[PDB]
C-alpha cells in the first residue's frame, strides 16, 4: 500500500492525501509528529529516542517498551516511562 | 502469411531480412523462416533486436527450441541491450522443464563451457544412455566433465562413463571422475576398491593427489525471468595384474613417501616392484592377499618402517627363507596365512626383532619346529597345518608368548610353554592325555581341547593354574569329572565345556565354581541326572539340554536356563517326590466309559445321559504310596472329536472300552481310537477293557474279539497295548478288582524312558502350590469357577510360600501339566493373565454349542462380559463357521481345468484322519477369494488361473482314507501348491507326531506316504504314476524325470515344484556353470563368525555363499527364501541365487567385512562423517523392514556389514541375519512379552551407542547386564548433540514413548545433526555481548573464560593479550587512554577503536561522523555512512546507505551501520533491518531475510560473517546463502531463540545466543556443504529404493 511508503518517507502532503482517500510503526521509527497526529509503536519510539511521538502515542520476544528505554540509554525517554 | 513467404520465396537480403522481422512482430513452419534468418545473420549483423522483440512478443518456444534455435542463441552468444535482450529471450524459453533440458542436451554435445554453466546455473538437472556417458563418449574439454560432476548426477553413471573413458584413452576425464568417484579429503584417503580398473599409472593418480562470465549471465537472465599430505590408498578390487608403473620417478614418487598404508587385496599380482618398495619409505600398513604371488620378495622389509604385513591367500612356495643380510626391527605382525609352506622362515630370529604375531595357520609346514629364538614375540598361530612333533626347544626363548594356538594338527605332547603362557588353543589334535607341561602353568586362562581323545581329566588339585578363565573339552571321550579335592580353586571358571563326553553324573562340587557362567554338558546320553547342588550357580545363564532325557517337566516358553536354576535350586531347599498321573479313558459311544469308571470309583452315589465335554475328575489310591491321578471321562459321540487331541498328553496313561453287545465289530471301531493315541502319545500305554459281558455269551467273547485283539490289534500301527480284560463294568467283581489292579501296577511302572515318573522329585513348593489351588478351587464362584492373576498373587503373598514372579510361569506349567489347573502361556490370546482352575466347567461349557443347533450349514455369526474373550478360545481350540456339522457330503464342484496337462496333483495317503485334523487344518489354510468349505475340504479359489482344492477323495478297494491336493500349473497354483504342502507338513509333526515316526522295529512304512503324479502323455492318458516324494527326491542330481526307457521325460518343477525351488515369485535357480565355488578353510569368511558362509564367484562377481548341511529338510531353506522375495531395499541385503545341489544361498558380498570387525580393528576409519551414514542406511532398514510388518530379532554390531569406506557412496551398510547376550531390550530380557519393534528401536539406540564410541562397550568382554553411562564421561568420545539426544530417547525404560523407527530415520536425516560438535549451556543469568577466541582452544567471553574442552565456566578482542571498552569508556588491556566515547569497535591489525559519538582511534584520532570494523586493505562504516581504508589511514570511499531509500523503507534504510562482510561484493547490515543491503565497491550501489524466512521470527539481522554467507537473525534462526545466484540454502533454526555474535574459529563456527541463558553452540564450517551433499545423497537412494520396487 502506498501508504506505508508516504509514512516512512514522511511526506505530510502524500501522507494526508492518502489518508484522504479512503503504518503506526512507519511513522514511529521516522520520529514525524505530522505522521503520528494523523495516524509495538511505544517500543519502537522509546528505541529510536523521539519525546513527543511517545508522549502522543501514550495520550491516544517483545517486552514492555520501558524495557529497552534502559538499554538504549535514554535517560528522559526511560523516566517518562517509568513514570506512566 | 504474406511477408513470411516473401521472405522465405527472397533469402540472402540483409535488408528485406530486417523489414521481414520488423514486420513479424507487427503457425509451425512460420518459425522455420525466423530461425533460417536468424542462424543467416547470427554474427554478419547486429539486427537481433527486432527478433528479440518479436520472439518476446510471441507453444511457440517449444517449437523455436525444436526448429534448432538453440544453435543460433548459442552462436550468438559465443552492447547492453542487446545482451539484457538475450537474456531475457533466454530466460523466457527456458521456462519450461523439458525446453531446458532439451537445450542442455543439445549444448552438451558441443564442446562449450560458457552456455552449459549458463543453463546449470538457471537448472537442467544431469539426470534424464545418461548425460555423462555422452559427454564421455565424445572426448569432450575436461571443463564440461568437471562442471557435470559439480552437478547432481547419479553415482552408477559416473562408473558408467569411468569405463567408457577407460575403453579410451585420456587423463584429464579419468581423474576427474576418479575424484568425484574416490576421493576422501577429510579422511586424508582414496577409496579406489570397487571398481574394476584394469590398470593403475601415475597420470590418472596425479591430479588426484592434493597440490566468471557464465554466472554474471546466469544472474542477469534470472533477473529478468523474476521481473595435509594425503596417506590412505586402496586398489583392491582392482583386477591389477601389474602395478610397475607405479614404480617410476614421475611426479607423484616424491609425493608417495607419505603413504603409510597400501592396499591391493582381492587382485592378480606377482610381485611388488622392488623400486616401489624403496621409494616407499613411510608406510606401515601394507597389505597384499588374495593375489597369486610365488615367492617371498625377500626385500618387502627392506623400508624404513613397516608393520602389519599382510599375505595371507597367496601360494609362496616351500621354502620362504628371509634375506639374512636385512635386520628390519620395526615389524610387527607377519601374516603368512593360507599359503603353500612347508617349512617355517629360517632366519625369523635374525631379520626381525620385536614381531609380535606371528600368524601361519592354513600352510602345510611339515616338518618339525625351530627353536624359534624370538624375545618379543606375543601371539602364535599355527591352526590347520600337519605338524608331527614340537621340538623340545620349540617355546624356550619366547617368555612373552600369550596365545599359542595349535588346532587340526596332529601333535602328541608339547614341549617347554613359557612361563608366561596364558592361552592355549590345541583344539582337534590327537591327544591322549593332557600333558604335564599344560598342567604346570601358571597363568593358564583359555584352553581348549576339543574334539580331542582325552580319558582323564584332572581335577583341580593337579592344576598349578589359579587364573582359569575358560576350558573347552567338547567332543572328548571323558567318564569321570573328579571335582571332591578341592573345589573351589576352580572357582574363577567361566566356560566349561564337555558336550559329546561320555559322562554318568555331575559330581556334587560344581556348585563352588560360582563364577561359571556356561557350562555346557550336552549329548552325554547317560546323565538323566542334574544334582541339586546346581542352585548357587545364578551366574549361569545359557546351559544346552539335548538329548538328555530329564525328568523336569519342560516347557515351551516357560523353560529358561536360569529357570532351571532356579527350580533346582527350590529343588535343594527340600525335594518330596511326586504322585500324580493322568488316566483318561477314551472309546465310543455307549461303550460304557462313564459306568466302567462309576464302579472302578466304588461309588454308589450315583442312566448316564451320554457324556458332553472331557468331566475331568480326581481320584485317590489307597496302597500301601498317595498316588492321586485324575481321569477324564472322554465324550464318546463324533462331535466332540476336535477338541480331544488337545487334552491328550504323552505322560499319561489311557484306556480303550469295547461293546462286546454287539462283539467283533466295535473290536473294529477302536481303530480310529488307538491310531489317534499311537499318533499324539507315541509312549504311552493302553489298557483294552471289554464292557459288556452280562448280555453278551461266551460266542462273542470267544469270537475274535478276543483273538483279533491278539491278531491285528496287537501290533502294526498300533501302540504297546499292556493288557485287556472282559470286565462287567455294572458291579463289583473279580474282573474288576482284576481290572484295578492291573490300573495300578501299570501306573506304578509307567518308566517313560526308563526315569519312573509316577515317582519324580520335585521342591515342595510345587506341592504346596497344588493343596493351596485344590483348596481354593471350593470358594470361587460357581459361574465363574476362575481365579484371576491378582488373586493367585494375593494368595502366594499370603501363605508361607517363597516363589517370587520368576517362578510363578515354571510352577504355573508344571501344575497346567498336572492338570489341576490350564494355564495359557501364549502371548496372544486376550487370556494370558487369566488362570483356568476348574477345568472340568471350563470344558463343560466349551463344548456347549456343539451339542445345541438362508445359509449353508455350519456357518453362523455372533449369537447366543467374558464373551468377548470367549470367543477367542473358541477359534484357539478349533471350534468356530463350526468344522463340526460342515456338511459331510462334498459339495458340487466344478474345475476349471482338468486336461491332465496343467493341474498339479498331490496325494496324502495316511491310515486314518487323525481327530481334528481338518478342523486344524481348513482353520489354518484361509484380493478376497471365493471359497466353500465343508467337513473334509475347502477349494479357496481367486481366479480361474489360481485356486486349491484339498480334500479328502477315497479309492475303490482301498481302506485307507487319501488326502488330494489340486492346483494349476502356474505360478501362482504353484506358489499356492507350495504354501499348502509347507502347512499341512507343520500341522502333522507338530500336532501328530506319531504319523511322522520312523519305527526302528519292523520296517520303514513311515506310516505317511506323500504321493505326487505326474502324467507322461498330456491329456487323456487317464493313469498318473504314483511315486514317492522321497524317492523323486533322491533324484536331486537331475530336474529331468524318465521311465526305464529315455525316450520321454518330464521336468520336476511340473510335477512337484514343492522339491525344486520354483514355489516362490521370482524364478531363483543358478547355472552351475556360472558359479565358481569350492568349500574350504581358505574362503570361510570372517573365520567362522559368521557360521556356513563362503566365499564364491557369481555371474563374474564376487558373493558369499551360505552353504546348508546335509539334513535335505528343504524347510527352512524356503522359510529364508520366502521372506528375502520381497524384500527390496539399498540397505537390505539382495537375493542373488539359490540353488539344490549343494542347496546354498548366493548374497552379496561386503568387502569391508562387518561392523564388528572393522571397529575392532581400523579405529581410525570411523570419521564422523561415517558413522552417520552407517546410522542412516540402518535406521533406513529398520524402517523398511517394519513397513512391512516383519520384525528384526537383535541388531548388533556383528549384524551389520560395510560395503564401502567412502563417505560419499549411495550404499555403506546393509542388515544381515544368518541362521543357526548384552544387546537386549528391557522389555522381553526382563518379563515376557511379544516382541515389537520398539526392543528393535532399543537395538538400534544401542548400536548407536557402539558406534558414537570409538571401540564401544564391547572391547572389555565381561559381564554386560537406563544405567548406561554418559559416553562423553568416561569412553573418550567426541560431544555429538542431537545424537546423545537421540541415544536417549531410544533408551527409554517405556517402549510405548520411543519413537518409531519411520521416526528416528527423520531424526537422524538433518544435516545439522553431522555438523555439530558442542553446545555449551552457561550458567542462569549471565550476559555476554562479546567473544573472543584463543587458539588449547579457548573463549574468552565479556573478561570470563571458557574451555573448549573442559566447559569450564570463570566489546571484546584478541598477542597473547586480550582489550576490553566499557560502556562509560575507560579502555584497558589485560596480557590506557580513557576515549571520550565508549569503545564501539576493536579489531586486532598491524588495532582500531571505535567510539559512539563517530571517530576512530589507531593503535590517528580521526572523527568520520556524528563502529564497525571488518577485513578484506580493509573496510567498515560509522553511521549510516559506509567507507572504506586501508595502511594509509585514509577514506579511500564514502557511501552513504541512507540512498538506499527508493527500495526500503526509511524504518532500515535510515538506521545505523552494525556490521559488514566484504570479498568482492560489501553486504552491510543495519538496526532492525531485515532487508540486508548489498553495495558494490566500484558503482556505489536487496537481501529480504524476512522473505526467506516466510519462505520457512524476528528476521532482524543482528550478526553476519562469511566463510556460503551466514546471517544471524534477532529471532534466532541462522540464515545460510551462497555467493552464486543468493539463493536460500537452509534456515538453521537453532535453540538460542536470539543471537549475538557468531564468528569462524579453529574449522568451527562459534554462536552465541540469549535463551536468562546463555548458549554457545559451536557449529562445523563444512555445513553449507553438507546441507546439499546430504540431500542429494539421500536422493539418490531414494530412486534406488524405488527401482527396486
Ligand atoms: C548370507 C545368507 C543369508 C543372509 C541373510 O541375512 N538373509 C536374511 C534372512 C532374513 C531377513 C529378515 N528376517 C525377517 C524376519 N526375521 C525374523 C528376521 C529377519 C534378512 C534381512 F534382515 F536382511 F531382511 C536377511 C546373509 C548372508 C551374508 C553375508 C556376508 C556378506 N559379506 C560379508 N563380508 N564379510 C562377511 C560377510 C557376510
Ligand atoms: N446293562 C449294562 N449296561 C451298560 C454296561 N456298560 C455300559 N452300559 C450302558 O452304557 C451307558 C453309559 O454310556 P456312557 O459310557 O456314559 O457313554 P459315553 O459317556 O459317551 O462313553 C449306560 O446307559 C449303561 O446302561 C453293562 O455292563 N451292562
Amino acid at each position: 500500500t502506498p501508504l506505508h511508503l508516504a509514512a516512512d518517507s514522511g511526506h505530510l502532503e502524500i501522507v494526508e492525501v492518502l489518508l484522504k482517500t479512503g503504518p503506526l510503526h512507519l511513522a514511529a521509527h521516522v520520529g514525524h509528529l505530522e505522521i503520528v497526529e494523523v495516524l509495538t509503536p511505544l517500543h519502537l519510539a522509546a528505541l529510536y529516542g523521539h519525546l513527543e511521538i511517545v508522549e502522543v502515542l501514550l495520550k491516544h520476544w517483545g517486552e514492555t517498551p520501558f524495557d529497552l528505554a534502559i538499554d538504549n540509554g535514554n535517560e528522559d525517554i526511560a523516566e517518562v516511562l517509568q513514570k506512566a | 502469411d504474406s511477408v513470411l513467404h516473401t521472405l522465405q520465396m527472397y533469402p540472402d537480403d540483409q535488408e528485406i531480412q530486417c523489414l521481414g522481422l520488423s514486420l513479424i512482430g507487427y503457425g509451425h513452419l512460420l518459425a522455420k523462416i525466423l530461425v533460417s534468418s536468424l542462424y543467416r545473420f547470427k554474427d554478419v549483423a547486429e539486427i537481433q533486436t527486432k527478433g528479440f522483440q518479436t520472439i518476446l512478443a510471441i507453444s511457440f518456444s517449444k517449437l523455436l527450441v525444436h526448429h534448432s534455435f538453440d544453435l543460433v542463441i548459442f552462436h550468438q552468444m559465443s552492447d547492453q541491450q542487446f545482451l539484457n535482450l538475450c537474456c531475457k529471450c533466454f530466460a523466457k524459453v527456458a521456462m519450461d522443464d523439458y525446453l531446458k533440458n532439451v537445450m542442455l542436451e543439445r549444448a552438451c554435445d558441443q564442446n562449450n563451457s560458457i552456455m552449459v554453466e549458463c543453463l546449470l546455473l538457471l537448472g537442467a538437472d544431469a539426470n534424464q544412455s545418461s548425460l555423462i556417458c555422452q559427454v564421455c563418449e565424445k572426448e569432450s574439454s575436461p571443463k564440461l566433465v568437471e562442471l557435470l560432476l559439480n552437478s547432481g548426477s547419479r553415482e552408477q553413471d559416473v562408473r558408467k562413463a569411468l569405463t567408457i573413458s577407460i575403453g579410451k584413452g585420456d587423463s584429464q576425464i579419468i581423474s576427474l571422475l576418479l575424484r568425484r568417484l574416490a576421493l576422501d579429503v577429510a579422511n586424508n584417503s582414496i577409496c579406489l576398491g570397487g571398481f574394476c580398473i584394469g590398470k593403475v599409472e601415475p597420470s590418472w593418480l596425479g591430479p588426484l593427489f592434493p597440490d566468471n562470465i557464465a554466472s554474471t549471465l546466469a544472474r542477469m537472465v534470472i533477473r529478468y525471468q523474476m521481473k595435509e599430505y594425503i596417506t590412505s590408498l586402496d586398489l583392491s578390487a582392482n583386477e591389477l595384474r601389474d602395478i610397475d608403473a607405479l614404480s617410476q620417478k614421475c611426479c607423484i614418487s616424491v609425493h608417495l613417501e607419505h603413504l603409510e598404508k597400501l592396499e591391493l587385496h582381492q587382485n592378480a599380482l606377482t610381485s611388488f616392484p622392488q623400486q616401489l618398495c624403496e621409494t616407499l619409505k613411510s608406510l606401515t600398513h601394507l597389505d597384499l592377499h588374495s593375489n597369486k604371488f610365488t615367492s617371498f620378495p625377500s626385500y618387502l622389509l627392506k623400508m624404513s618402517c613397516i608393520a602389519n604385513l599382510d599375505v595371507s591367500r597367496n601360494d609362496i612356495g616351500p621354502s620362504v627363507v628371509l634375506d639374512p643380510t636385512v635386520k628390519c626391527p620395526t615389524l610387527k605382525q607377519f601374516n603368512l596365512s593360507y599359503n603353500q609352506l612347508s617349512f617355517v622362515p629360517e632366519n625369523l630370529t635374525d631379520v626381525v626383532e620385536k614381531l609380535e604375531q606371528l600368524i601361519l595357520e592354513g600352510n602345510k609346514i611339515s616338518g618339525i619346529c625351530s627353536p624359534l629364538r624370538l624375545k618379543e614375540l606375543k601371539i602364535l598361530n599355527l591352526s590347520k597345518n600337519h605338524i608331527s612333533s614340537l621340538s623340545e626347544n620349540f617355546l624356550e626363548a619366547c617368555p612373552k608368548v600369550e596365545s599359542f594356538s595349535a588346532r587340526m594338527n596332529f601333535l602328541a605332547a608339547m614341549p617347554f610353554l613359557p612361563p608366561s603362557m596364558t592361552i592355549l588353543k590345541l583344539s582337534q589334535n590327537k591327544f591322549s592325555c593332557i600333558p604335564e607341561a599344560i598342567l604346570n602353568l601358571p597363568h593358564l586362562r583359555s584352553l581348549d581341547m576339543s574334539s580331542n581323545d582325552i580319558q582323564y581329566l584332572p581335577g583341580p588339585a593337579h592344576w598349578k593354574s589359579l587364573n582359569l578363565r575358560e576350558l573347552l573339552f567338547s567332543h572328548n571321550q571323558i567318564s569321570i569329572l573328579d571335582l571332591s579335592e578341592k573345589a573351589y580353586l576352580w572357582s574363577r571358571v567361566e566356560k566349561l565345556h564337555l558336550s559329546h563326553n561320555k559322562l554318568k553324573e555331575i559330581p556334587p562340587e560344581i556348585g563352588c565354581l560360582e563364577n561359571l557362567t556356561s557350562l555346557d554338558v550336552s549329548y552325554n546320553l547317560e546323565l538323566r541326572s542334574f544334582p541339586n547342588e546346581m542352585g548357587k550357580l545364578s551366574k549361569i545363564w545359557d546351559l544346552p539340554l539335548d538329548e538328555l532325557h530329564l525328568n523336569f517337566d519342560f516347557k515351551h516358553i516357560g523353560c529358561k536356563a536360569k529357570d532351571i536354576i532356579r527350580f533346582l535350586q527350590q529343588r535343594l531347599k527340600k525335594a518330596v517326590p511326586y504322585n500324580r498321573m493322568k488316566l483318561m479313558i477314551v472309546g465310543n459311544t455307549g461303550s460304557g466309559k462313564t459306568t466302567l469308571l462309576q464302579q472302578l470309583m466304588k461309588t454308589k452315589k450315583s442312566m448316564q445321559s451320554a457324556t458332553v465335554g472331557i468331566d475331568v475328575k480326581d481320584w485317590p489310591i489307597q496302597i500301601r504310596r498317595d498316588l492321586v491321578l485324575n481321569v477324564w471321562d472322554f465324550a464318546g459321540r463324533e462331535e466332540f472329536y476336535s477338541t480331544h487331541p488337545h487334552f491328550m498328553t504323552q505322560r499319561a496313561l489311557y484306556l480303550a472300552v469295547y461293546d462286546l453287545s454287539k462283539g467283533q465289530a466295535e473290536v473294529d471301531a477302536m481303530k480310529p481310537w488307538l491310531f489317534n493315541i499311537k499318533a499324539r502319545a507315541s509312549s504311552s500305554p493302553v489298557i483294552l477293557v471289554g464292557t459288556h459281558l452280562d448280555v453278551s455269551d461266551e460266542k462273542q467273547r470267544k469270537a475274535c474279539m478276543s483273538k483279533i485283539t491278539k491278531e491285528l490289534l496287537n501290533k502294526r500301527g498300533f501302540p504297546a497295548i499292556r493288557d485287556y480284560h472282559f470286565v462287567n463294568a455294572t458291579e463289583e467283581s473279580d474282573a474288576l478288582a482284576k481290572l484295578r489292579k492291573t490300573i495300578i501296577n501299570e501306573s506304578l511302572n509307567f518308566k517313560i524312558r526308563d526315569q519312573l515318573v509316577v515317582g519324580q522329585l520335585i521342591p515342595d513348593c510345587y506341592v504346596e502350590l497344588e493343596k493351596i489351588i485344590l483348596s481354593e478351587r471350593k470358594n470361587v464362584p460357581i459361574e465363574f469357577p476362575v481365579i484371576d492373576r491378582k488373586r493367585l498373587l494375593q494368595l502366594v503373598r499370603e501363605n508361607q510360600l517363597q516363589l517370587d514372579e520368576n517362578e510363578l510361569p515354571h510352577a504355573v506349567h508344571f501344575l497346567n501339566e498336572s492338570g489341576v489347573l490350564l494355564h495359557f502361556q501364549d502371548p496372544a490370546l486376550q487370556l494370558s493373565d487369566l488362570y483356568f482352575v476348574e477345568p472340568k466347567w471350563l470344558c463343560k461349557i466349551m463344548a456347549q454349542i456343539l451339542t445345541v443347533k438362508k445359509h449353508p450349514k455350519g456357518i453362523i455369526s455372533r449369537r447366543d462380559n467374558y464373551m468377548s474373550q470367549y470367543f477367542k478360545l473358541l477359534e484357539k481350540f478349533q471350534i468356530a463357521l463350526v468344522p463340526s456339522s460342515l456338511s459331510d457330503h462334498r459339495p458340487v464342484i466344478e474345475l476349471p481345468h482338468c486336461e491332465n496337462s496343467e493341474i498339479i496333483i498331490r496325494l496324502y495317503e495316511m491310515p486314518y484322519f487323525p481327530m481334528g485334523f481338518w478342523s486344524r487344518l481348513i482353520n489354518r489354510l484361509l484380493l478376497r477369494p471365493n471359497r466353500m468349505y465343508w467337513r473334509q475340504g475347502i477349494y479357496l479359489n481367486w481366479s480361474p488361473e489360481a485356486y486349491c482344492l484339498v480334500g479328502s477323495e477315497v479309492l475303490d478297494n482301498h481302506p485307507e482314507s487319501f488326502l488330494k491336493i489340486t492346483v494349476p500349473s502356474c505360478r501362482k497354483g504353484c506358489i499356492l501348491l507350495g504354501q499348502v504342502v509347507d502347512h499341512i507338513d507343520s500341522l502333522m509333526e507338530e500336532w501328530f507326531p506319531g504319523l511322522l515316526e520312523i519305527d526302528i522295529c519292523g520296517e520303514g512304512e513311515t506310516l505317511l506316504k506323500k504321493w505326487a503324479l505326474y502324467s507322461f502323455n498330456d491329456g487323456e492318458e487317464h493313469q498318473k504314476i504314483l511315486l514317492d516324494d522321497l524317492m523323486k527326491k533322491a533324484e536331486e542330481g537331475d530336474l529331468l524325470v524318465n521311465p526305464d526307457q529315455p525316450r520321454l521325460t518330464i521336468p520336476i518343477s511340473q510335477i512337484a515344484p514343492d522339491l525344486i525351488l520354483a514355489d516362490l515369485p521370482r524364478n531363483i535357480m543358478l547355472n552351475n556353470d556360472e558359479l565358481e565355488f569350492e568349500q574350504a578353510p581358505e574362503f570361510l569368511l570372517g573365520d567362522g563368525s559368521f557360521g556356513s558362509v563362503y566365499r564364491a564367484a557369481y555371474e563374474g562377481e564376487e558373493v558369499a555363499v551360505k552353504i546348508f548341511n546335509k539334513h535335505t529338510s528343504l524347510r527352512l531353506l524356503r522359510q529364508e527364501l520366502v521372506v528375502l522375495c520381497h524384500l527390496h531395499h539399498p540397505s537390505l541385503i539382495s537375493l542373488l541365487a539359490a540353488g539344490i545341489r549343494p542347496r546354498m544361498l548366493v548374497m552379496e558380498l561386503a568387502s569391508k567385512g562387518s561392523l564388528d570387525r572393522l571397529l575392532q580393528q581400523d579405529k581410525a576409519s570411523l570419521t564422523r562423517t561415517l558413522q552417520h551414514r552407517i546410522a542412516l542406511h540402518v535406521a533406513d532398514g529398520l524402517r523398511y523392514l517394519h513397513s512391512a510388518m516383519i520384525i528384526y530379532r537383535d541388531l548388533k554390531p556383528h549384524n551389520v556389514l560395510l560395503f564401502t569406506l567412502y563417505p560419499n557412496a549411495a550404499i555403506i551398510a546393509k542388515i544381515a541375519d544368518y541362521g543357526t547376550p548384552g544387546f537386549r531390550a528391557p522389555e522381553v530380557a526382563r518379563g515376557n512379552v511379544i516382541y515389537n519393534q520398539q526392543a528393535d528401536v532399543y537395538s538400534f539406540g544401542l548400536l548407536l551407542y557402539d558406534i558414537l564410541t570409538t571401540g564401544g562397550r564391547i572391547v572389555e568382554g565381561l559381564k554386560f547386564p537406563g544405567k548406561l553411562p554418559d559416553p562423553v564421561k568416561e569412553y573418550g568420545c567426541a560431544p555429538w548433540p542431537m545424537v546423545e539426544k537421540l541415544i536417549k530417547q531410544c533408551l527409554k525404560e517405556n517402549p510405548q514413548e520411543r519413537p518409531t523407527s519411520a521416526q528416528v530415520f527423520d531424526i537422524l536425516n538433518s544435516a545439522e545433526l553431522v555438523c555439530l560438535t558442542r553446545r555449551i549451556l552457561l550458567p542462569k543469568n549471565v550476559i555476554v555481548e562479546c567473544m573472543v577466541a584463543t587458539h588449547n582452544a579457548s573463549i574468552w567471553l565479556g573478561l570470563s573464560f571458557l574451555d573448549l574442552n573442559t566447559e569450564g565456566y570463570t566489546c571484546l578482542a584478541l598477542e597473547s593479550w586480550i582489550v576490553s571498552g566499557t560502556q562509560s569508556g575507560t579502555l584497558l588491556v589485560i596480557n590506557l587512554e580513557k576515549m571520550t566515547d565508549s569503545v564501539t569497535c576493536l579489531y586486532c591489525n598491524s588495532l582500531l577503536v571505535g567510539t559512539a559519538d563517530g571517530k576512530l582511534a589507531i593503535f590517528k584520532i580521526l572523527n568520520i561522523g556524528n563502529m564497525c570494523l571488518s577485513e578484506s586493505v580493509m573496510w567498515g562504516g560509522c553511521g549510516t555512512k559506509i567507507f572504506s581504508f586501508s595502511n594509509d589511514f585514509t577514506i579511500q570511499k564514502l557511501i552513504e546507505t541512507r540512498t538506499s531509500q527508493l527500495f526500503s523503507y526509511a524504518a532500515f534504510s535510515d538506521s545505523n551501520i552494525i556490521t559488514v562482510v566484504v570479498d568482492t561484493a560489501l553486504y552491510i547490515a543495519k538496526q532492525n533491518s531485515p532487508v540486508v543491503e548489498v553495495w558494490d565497491k566500484k558503482t556505489e550501489k536487496l537481501i529480504d531475510c524476512v522473505h526467506f524466512l516466510r519462505e520457512v521470527y524476528s528476521g532482524r539481522v543482528k550478526t553476519l560473517c562469511l566463510q556460503a554467507l551466514w546471517i544471524g537473525t534477532g529471532g534466532g534462526h541462522i540464515l545460510l546463502l551462497d555467493l552464486s545466484t543468493r539463493r536460500l540454502i537452509r534456515v538453521i533454526y537453532n535453540f538460542c531463540n536470539s543471537v549475538r555474535v557468531m564468528m569462524t574459529a579453529q574449522n568451527v563456527m562459534l554462536v552465541l545466543g540469549y535463551n536468562i541463558q546463555s548458549c554457545l553452540t559451536v557449529w562445523d564450517i563444512n555445513l553449507p556443504h553438507e546441507v546439499q551433499n546430504l540431500e542429494k545423497h539421500i536422493e539418490v537412494r531414494k530412486e534406488l529404493a524405488e527401482k527396486m520396487r
